[PDB]
């Protein structure tokens, strides 16, 4: 009977870096989805595989909340088939995806006028992520037909870069907080429900 | 010209603090991200914390509380305080710049100082 910690993923104070995304298992709880969809700040509400109105006649199991910061224009990444940066080394959805992506504005939390540096992309993998693989490992990597044995080759890449928030960036460069709610449709006694 | 030079590397007690300091000449220390790379003997390059101009400090997660990244950027330099220090910490240390507006190219790199732990 009690209520789902929406408000601690949501309205919380901080979010970590997309290379590093949280993940909140959220179970045992009834989730009251009506105040999500009929919100004005949410700029971005796309469902794949579940209508947003339905979410409150549907039970759900195992219901995982994916909170991370990516700028403007990679939004359109957080989506099943695409391409990029976060798709391919930051954050991957599977192609069978069932849940939502929810992204909103947040310049006026997430930007200093000198610039923000708390929030991080990876910028290269050998090999794309695996669907829900989180990548915290933070590795010198090479250039090519020099080793990385000291200063003596190619200088070594390295794969983090932050992002440059400023308020005074354009949107689309500007931060966006980004929740990704992942379910499973009814395979087991269901613990996540409607009212 | 551009140059990083190191200091603060010799021969110390297991448990001890040291201060490795990375002065930069010739180049504004703003609006680029600074690195802390140690190797050891024997060992390939591993990656300690990144400092930036907003003061946010990003450590490997192999390694936890042993060091604290410090930039300064009245006199362009870089600090790291390293505390209780154990026997596997002998290492040759490295300075490294990236420029924030481009791939993540670490540019020119400190000649490095040496730090031998032992009892
Ligand atoms: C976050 O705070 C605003 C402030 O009014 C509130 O309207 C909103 O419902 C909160 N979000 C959640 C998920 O509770």
């Amino acid at each position: 009977t009690n209520l789902c910690p929406f408000g601690e993923v949501f309205n919380a104070t901080r979010f970590a870096s997309v290379y590093a995304w949280n993940r909140k298992r959220i179970s045992n709880c009834v989730a009251d989805y009506s105040v999500l969809y009929n919100s004005a700040s949410f700029s971005t509400f796309k469902c794949y595989g579940v209508s947003p109105t339905k979410l409150n006649d549907l039970c759900f199991t195992n219901v995982y909340a994916d909170s991370f910061v990516i700028r403007g224009d990679e939004v359109r990444q957080i989506a099943p088939g695409q391409t990029g940066k976060i798709a391919d080394y930051n954050y991957k959805l599977p192609d069978d995806f069932t849940g939502c992506v929810i992204a909103w504005n947040s310049n006026n939390l997430d930007s200093k006028v000198g610039g923000n540096y708390n929030y991080l992309y990876r910028l290269f993998r050998k090999s794309n992520l695996k669907p829900f693989e989180r990548d915290i490992s933070t590795e010198i990597y090479q250039a090519g037909s020099t080793p990385c044995n000291g200063v003596e080759g190619f200088n070594c890449y390295f794969p983090l870069q932050s992002y440059g928030f400023q308020p005074t960036n354009g949107v689309g460069y500007q931060p966006y907080r980004v929740v990704v709610l992942s379910f499973e449709l009814l395979h087991a006694p269901a613990t996540v429900c409607g009212p | 010209e551009v140059q990083l030079v190191e200091s603060g590397g010799g021969v110390v007690q297991p448990g001890r603090s040291l201060r490795l300091s990375c002065a930069a000449s010739g180049f504004t220390f703003s609006s680029y991200a600074m690195h802390w790379v140690r190797q050891a003997p024997g060992k390939g390059l591993e990656w300690i914390g990144n400092i930036y101009h907003d003061g946010s400090t990003f450590y490997n997660p192999s390694l936890k509380s042993l060091v604290t990244i410090s930039r300064d950027d009245s006199t362009n330099t870089l600090y790291l305080q390293m505390n209780s220090l154990r026997a596997e910490d002998t290492a040759i240390y490295y300075c490294a710049r990236v420029w924030l507006y481009g791939s993540g190219y670490m540019d020119v790199w400190g000649k490095g100082t040496l730090v031998t732990v032992s009892s």
